[PDB]
């Protein structure tokens, strides 16, 4: 409703860096608000692609932002009889990117790993793996909870089970406000996807350089299974975290898994031990339903309700002929403990293409009317294609069936303008949340101030 | 299992 | 807290098989590795092997292999360690060791459990007094405890009253059995005046003799 | 097998002091190496992973260091505690193998032994054996050597020797040496002696008795 | 009646209160009586018979060439619709009705593309094109006289971690950590454009053999996508009923799928396959979607067939679903027959007549009483089913103008979908009269020169 559209701000990056594919806000010590941005195609030493990170600081001109330097090196260890190798050379590093508290966790879900033993090998595969930073101290630290060293012989006598070297940890990302990191995995476990926990103060003091394996025995993976319903799910596709069981001293987790069930697709519930609560199924196969997951209480009875973006939803019309628009799904969490019924709002694009659904963005409470807010990205919406960002506002029945505000793309064609958005965060310091968009077709990160409301 |  | 409670010491005979354990606390063993290492007073320290009690594979040093069998159950959350067709040089503390971080390092350590292979049954000590021989301002008396197994055997003076100024020293093995001596040094107004007795306890047997030191 | 030649065997020091323990390897290990304390009477506690890296809950004043395949752990300003065995290990290649160790010894002024003889008891003479005792009580250093003779001619054979840790509250060691014979055998001869050497004197320190006399 | 109740002031008005009112243009016409009226009633106040306008909805043909009786021969000179073109006049809110002939027509050319999975895991399912080009032309023969096969061949994106990418033997052999051998990976490359000669097919297949990626899925549908949209490449025929058949043994990798191996750009749907007749945007182009599928299918006028095996058969039914006109068949080792599957999936294909009206107009609205079978008349409906190649069937069509439009000339199209013939409506809007083109502006009569003279009344004329 009330996100300036006229005075926008424009960061960017290098060219052919994706600048934009994930971006955070994220608080120093002093509660200065900046914006982390990931490239995962940025450069490295040797003129090769293997990502970065850049912490841009608040200005209402944006420009061009500083590095966060982290190890772009490969490694190798020889120990234990064996050799450890790590290769970054097209990582993505960046790909995803989060804050919590003063601490940024970037990660590489495609950084490579592989193990050494006379003439055996573990394979060469994409672990994936997150690199901490404290911006202020300069510490570092690595977390990648999918390297082993087990050779490919014993994968193949055990029939390729517990096969975490395909994870790509760090594929999607959250923190939770005690400070546990999860980080989703949608190829551990051979393509079903496993998920990763662990406190950031534990992957930090047990982190040493050099070691490459080591372990966190505060952390806590999900488990293998046999039910062909979670064959090649992408389990950790998305992630994010809520409160959908009553107690407070709990956290509970939200795992998308858009090809769950032969490509039906599926979000579950969890507890903080990987118990699933709830499961909702998708409505149509190849929608992708899953791809994006929110969590925000939009009717303000103080209880988180579950957002889902399917966006390849293939919308029925006319003369028995399907279109692909894509849908986003409203899950209210009932009173007490009950079970997430049908959604409750089916809001469904509109551009053919257009992939409406493919992110979503809690805003917090926009028009200060006392009821949270939301965005959802059709980076290929609009009538020119170019991108749109749709803006809905909360309810007490839930979410407005029909959009307040529509941010069309200040960018060229095929920037991918929404792919990526973040909000709930005031920047500027006056009083009313932003949003933050990013298009890393173009390089670009565009922020949206809120200001008060005109009518 | 995989391609098989 | 990480904590391993290894099984009390065993005492067999050569040829047989004993199974050691190393139990967790604190923590899952299907954690890390866990490494089995010998100790020896004059050889020193000596790697066994190996296990990853999640899937049960195994490492072995070749001079071990046969010998000794690592296994691991983490139902009971434990790891073992047998060792088949005991002699004497298979008589030595073994350890359970585990990585802090590194999965290969060697950090934390059980208290440790001590093996010893004799065909040697339960033998009583024959304790001896010592006096001197037939003047300074000083003496020193003392006491042999001969031929006992196994150990241990807790030597006093005078039923604990005589603690300071006494030197017991470690036990030696001779043909299977033990022999331990201790002395003790008082002033010559000492003794013979202050009557002196030596007091040793040989649990295993049930035997506790005392000799009182007499002059000559 | 990858040997570690662990370096020095013992070292006396005092407190306050600041030391360093070597290990040689047969060939580079990369940092791949740990260092572990063994306090006497006691298991073991690690100390550093990894070269450098130290354990946790392990003071600041240790320290690893070193490359290739030479390393060196450091203890600046030792304490009452740090007087143990220490011992690298290396985990580069398995087998693992362990170094032969360093002894922390307390450091002290030299002090000669009080040499002890004692002939058998009257209760073991009538068993049928025949032990003579020869206690050698507070010296400094450890480096001591004892010799038997039986008639003035040496005697190496039935010989159990037995030496003390470094005692608490003098720092000196002892030593329990014991020649035993037969009864008929110990009858053949009249005199016994054990004769000490020690860096204190130049001259052994000597103590006999003769058989059927007092 | 309604035509003078309604005091119209124009013959435009009054043409437009019914189709049956009609409006007399006569200068000696009697006082008091209304220029609007029935024709009837016009005549029988002596109304002069060239002053009456009143326009008649008609419906007459254009093109009305013979159904062709057989397919075969000709320059593509086939007539499958009946009739080709007609000419439609309405007036407002009046309708006429028209009629159409469709003919699924004998020995119409055919081609036929294969596109093979060559996976691993389709070891033990090529027994089924071990010699297909010699025994589907005997079985085809019968069904036209001219057909014309092909052969492609997929595995899934060459890339980590779909691809073995250690050691480096891998590269080349993806078999090397086995004991046999097989070629590098592949995403899809073409092999025998769609000819005639069908010894081309078995002989190019003898040479053909599998490889290996790591993940079930496959990228087959990156194939259906170039198969497609590269019509020069592939060779498909511009008069020809067009079969695309898909077979595998496995699950399909779909749309943002791409993104484990680092592909996060959309599927364009353009042709990517050179003169090296391998796909080059198979790993930096995401997978293609439904949507984009179907629009592709449709566009080229593509039959997809699912000739999958039956551990996979519900997957593709329900995907089946998601594209109209799809059709699957079992590829066991037990049915009526394998891969006469194609002929059944072919004699499935031909079963159906619906059809489809394009470039309709607002105002035009269109009715349809289908006549399946023989004679049996279905309100209602503008879709056969059950059909055998050969047969015909034939639909009434209205079309109900809604007032009438600014423009008088609009034409829209009739086709059944799948045909290459067509029905083409040209539609005219007749609700203006004759008289209007001799106006007299600035006439005398009216209001001295303040008016307009037409059809006998005085317009007000612009301005006022
Ligand atoms: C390809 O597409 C088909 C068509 O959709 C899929 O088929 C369905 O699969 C789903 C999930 O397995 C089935 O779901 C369930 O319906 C049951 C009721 O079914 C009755 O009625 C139908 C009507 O035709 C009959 O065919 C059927 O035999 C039954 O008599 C419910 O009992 C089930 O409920 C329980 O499970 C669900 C989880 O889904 C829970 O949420 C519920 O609370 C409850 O515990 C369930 O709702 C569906 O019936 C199937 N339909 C048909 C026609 O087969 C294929 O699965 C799909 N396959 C692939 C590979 O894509
Ligand atoms: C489709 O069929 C319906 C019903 O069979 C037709 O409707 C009839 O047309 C006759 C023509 O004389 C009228 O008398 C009837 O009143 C109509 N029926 C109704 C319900 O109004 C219709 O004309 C047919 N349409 C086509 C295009 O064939
Ligand atoms: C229109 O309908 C009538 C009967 O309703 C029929 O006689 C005529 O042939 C139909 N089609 C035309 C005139 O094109
Ligand atoms: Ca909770
Ligand atoms: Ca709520
Ligand atoms: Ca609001
Ligand atoms: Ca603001
Ligand atoms: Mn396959
Ligand atoms: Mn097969
Ligand atoms: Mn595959």
């Amino acid at each position: 409703l009330n996100l300036d559209p006229v005075q926008l701000t424009f960061y960017a990056g290098p060219n052919g860096s994706q600048f934009g594919f994930s971006l955070d806000f994220h608080k120093d010590s002093h509660g200065r608000v900046a914006i982390v941005v990931g490239a995962p195609r940025t450069l490295g030493p040797s003129q090769e692609e293997t990502g970065g990170v850049f912490l841009c600081p608040w200005r209402a001109e944006g420009g061009q932002c500083p590095s966060l330097l982290f190890d772009l090196r490969d490694e190798t260890r020889n120990v234990g009889s064996q050799t450890l190798q790590t290769f970054k050379a097209r990582q993505g590093l960046g790909a995803s990117v989060v804050s919590w508290s003063d601490v940024i966790v970037a990660c590489a879900p495609w950084q490579h790993w592989n193990v050494l033993e006379k003439t055996e090998e573990a394979e060469k595969t994409p672990v994936g793996s997150c690199f901490l930073a404290q911006p202020e101290s300069g510490r570092r630290a690595e977390y990648s909870p999918c390297r082993g060293n087990t050779l490919s012989r014993i994968y193949v006598e055990n029939d390729f089970s517990w096969d975490k070297r395909y994870c790509e940890a760090g594929f999607s990302s959250v923190v939770t406000q005690a400070g546990e990191l999860v980080l989703g995995a949608p190829g551990g476990y051979y393509f079903l996807g496993l998920l990763a926990q662990a406190p950031v103060a534990d992957i930090f003091s047990s982190y040493r350089p050099g070691i490459l394996l080591w372990h966190v025995s505060s952390q806590s993976l999900s488990f293998d299974s046999s039910n062909p319903e979670y064959f090649d799910g992408y389990w950790g596709y998305s992630v994010a975290v809520g409160e959908f069981d009553g107690d407070l001293n709990t956290t509970e987790y939200v795992v998308g898994a858009p090809t769950w069930s032969w490509t039906l697709g599926a979000v579950e519930i969890l507890d903080s031990y990987y118990q699933r609560l709830h499961r909702l199924r998708g409505e149509q196969m190849a929608s992708y339903f899953g791809h994006s997951v929110a969590v925000t209480d939009v009717n303000g009875d103080g209880r988180h309700d579950l957002l889902v973006g399917a966006p390849l939803y293939m919308e029925s019309r006319a003369d028995r002929k399907l279109a692909e628009v894509g849908r986003v799904y409203l899950f209210l969490q009932p009173r007490g403990p009950h079970a997430l019924g049908a959604p409750s709002l089916l809001l469904t694009g509109t551009q053919l293409y257009g992939r409406f659904g493919s992110a979503i963005a809690p805003l917090g409470d926009l028009d200060r009317d006392g009821y949270n807010d939301i965005a959802v990205a059709a980076p290929y919406g609009g009538p020119s294609g170019r991108g749109q960002v749709l803006v809905f506002l909360g309810q007490s029945e839930g979410l407005r069936s029909r959009p307040s505000q529509v941010l069309d793309s200040p960018f060229p064609t095929g920037s991918a303008f929404g792919f990526s958005l973040r909000g709930a965060v005031d920047i500027d310091d006056n009083g009313y949340p932003d949003l933050i968009v990013g298009a890393y077709g173009a390089n670009q990160v565009a922020v949206y101030r809120a200001q008060p409301v005109v009518k | 299992a995989g391609d098989v | 807290e990480v904590q391993l409670q290894q099984s009390g010491a065993e005492l067999v005979k050569p040829g047989a098989s004993v199974k050691l354990s190393c139990t967790a606390s604190g923590f899952n063993i299907k954690d890390t590795y866990v490494h089995w290492v010998k100790q020896r007073p004059e050889q020193g320290l000596e790697w066994i092997g190996r296990i990853d009690p999640a899937n049960g594979y195994t490492k072995y040093d070749p001079k071990f292999q046969g010998k000794a069998t690592i296994t691991a159950d983490t139902s009971s959350n434990t790891a073992y360690l047998q060792l088949s067709s005991l002699t004497s040089e298979d008589t030595a503390v073994y350890y359970c060791v585990r990585p802090l971080y590194d999965y290969y390092a060697m950090d934390y350590w059980g208290q440790g459990t001590s093996v010893t292979v004799s065909s040697a049954k339960t033998t009583a000590p024959s304790v001896y007094p010592l006096a001197p021989v037939c003047t300074g301002s000083s003496v020193t008396l003392g006491c042999l405890v001969k031929g006992y197994f196994p150990e241990p055997v807790t030597l006093t003076w005078n039923s604990g009253s005589l603690s300071s100024g006494v030197h017991t020293f470690p036990a030696v093995l001779q043909s299977d059995l033990y022999t331990l001596s201790s002395s003790v040094t008082v002033t010559s107004s000492t003794w013979p005046s202050q009557s002196i007795t030596c007091n040793v306890a040989h649990p295993a047997s049930s035997t506790k003799v005392d000799k009182k030191i007499e002059p000559r | 097998d990858i040997l570690m030649t662990q370096s020095p065997s013992s070292m006396s020091v005092s407190l306050g002091d600041t030391v360093s323990i070597t290990c040689h390897a047969s060939q580079g290990i990369s940092s791949n190496i740990g260092w572990l304390q063994q306090k006497p009477g006691k298991s073991f506690m690690g100390l550093i992973y990894y070269g450098t890296n130290l354990v946790d809950g392990v003071p600041s004043r240790f320290s690893g260091s070193g490359s290739g395949a030479d390393y060196s752990l450091t203890i600046s300003s030792l304490d009452s505690e740090d007087f143990a065995d220490y011992y690298c290990v290396q985990y580069a290649q398995l087998p693992y193998t362990f170094g032969g160790g360093t002894k922390l010894e307390i450091k002290r002024a030299d002090a000669a032994p009080t040499v002890s003889i004692f002939p058998p008891s009257s209760e073991q003479l009538t068993s049928g054996g025949a032990s003579v005792v020869c206690f050698l009580n507070n010296f400094y250093p450890k480096d001591i050597n004892v010799k038997w003779k039986i008639d003035g001619s040496e005697r190496q054979n039935g010989v159990l020797n037995s030496w003390t840790d470094q005692d608490s509250k003098d720092s000196t060691y002892s030593m329990s040496s014991t020649l035993t014979l037969t009864k008929d055998e110990y009858e053949r001869h009249n005199s016994y002696t054990c004769e000490a050497t020690h860096k204190t004197s130049t001259s052994p320190i000597v103590k006999s008795f003769n058989r059927n006399e007092c | 009646n309604i035509c003078t109740t309604r005091g119209v002031s124009s013959c435009q008005q009054c043409l437009a209160v019914s189709p049956m009112c009609a409006w007399c243009s006569d200068e000696a016409l009697p006082l008091g009586s209304p220029r609007c009226d029935l024709k009837e009633n016009l005549l029988k106040d002596n109304c002069a018979p060239e002053s009456i306008e009143f326009p008649v909805s008609e419906a007459r043909v254009l093109e009305d060439r013979p159904l062709s009786d057989k397919g075969s021969g000709d320059s593509s000179q086939v007539t499958q619709v009946s009739p080709q073109r007609i000419a439609l006049r309405l007036r407002p809110d009046d309708s006429k009705n028209f009629s159409i002939q469709v003919r699924q027509v004998e020995d119409y050319p055919v081609d036929i593309y294969y596109l093979m999975d060559l996976s691993y895991s389709m070891k033990d399912d090529l027994w089924s094109i071990q010699n297909l080009g010699t025994k589907l032309a005997t079985q085809m023969r019968k069904l036209t006289s001219n057909l014309r096969i092909g052969f492609g061949a997929f595995v899934d994106k060459p890339v980590s971690p779909y691809m073995y990418i250690s050691p480096p033997e891998a590269l080349e052999n993806p078999c090397y950590d086995m004991k046999t051998t097989c070629l590098p990976m592949f995403g899809y490359k073409h092999v025998l454009t769609l000819t005639d000669q069908v010894t081309r097919f078995n002989e190019e297949v003898k040479k053909q053999s599998v490889s290996r990626n790591r993940d079930a899925p496959e990228g087959g549908f990156d194939a259906i996508m170039q198969a497609t949209v590269c019509d020069e490449k592939i060779g498909w025929r511009n008069d020809a009923s067009h079969l695309l058949v898909f077979t595998t043994d496995a699950k399909t990798h779909i749309a943002l799928d791409g993104r484990l191996a680092g592909i996060v750009q959309p599927n364009d749907g353009q042709c990517h396959v050179g003169s090296d007749n391998h796909y080059s945007a198979s790993t930096t182009m995401d997978y293609p979607s439904l949507g984009l599928m179907t629009e592709k299918l449709s566009q080229k006028n593509i039959n997809l067939i699912f000739a999958v095996t039956e551990n996979v058969v519900n997957l593709y039914q329900n995907y089946s679903e998601l594209i109209p006109g799809t059709t699957v068949g079992v590829l066991s080792m037990d049915s009526s027959n394998v891969l006469q599957l194609i002929v059944d999936a072919y004699g499935k294909i031909r079963s159906k007549v619906e059809l489809e009206v394009r470039d309709l107009p607002e105002e035009l609205s269109l009715s349809f009483n289908a006549t399946c079978l023989n004679n049996e008349v279905i309100p209602g409906l503008k879709s056969c089913m059950g059909l055998k190649i050969g047969d015909t069937v034939s639909f009434s069509i209205e079309a109900k103008v809604r007032g009438c439009p600014q423009e008088k000339e609009k034409s829209f199209t009739i086709k059944p979908v799948g045909f290459k013939d067509s029905l083409i409506v040209q539609v005219t809007f007749d609700c203006d009269c004759a008289c209007q083109a001799q106006a007299e502006p600035n006439s005398h009569r009216c209001n001295n020169g303040n008016g307009t003279f037409e059809c006998g009344v005085c317009r007000c004329g612009p301005g006022w």
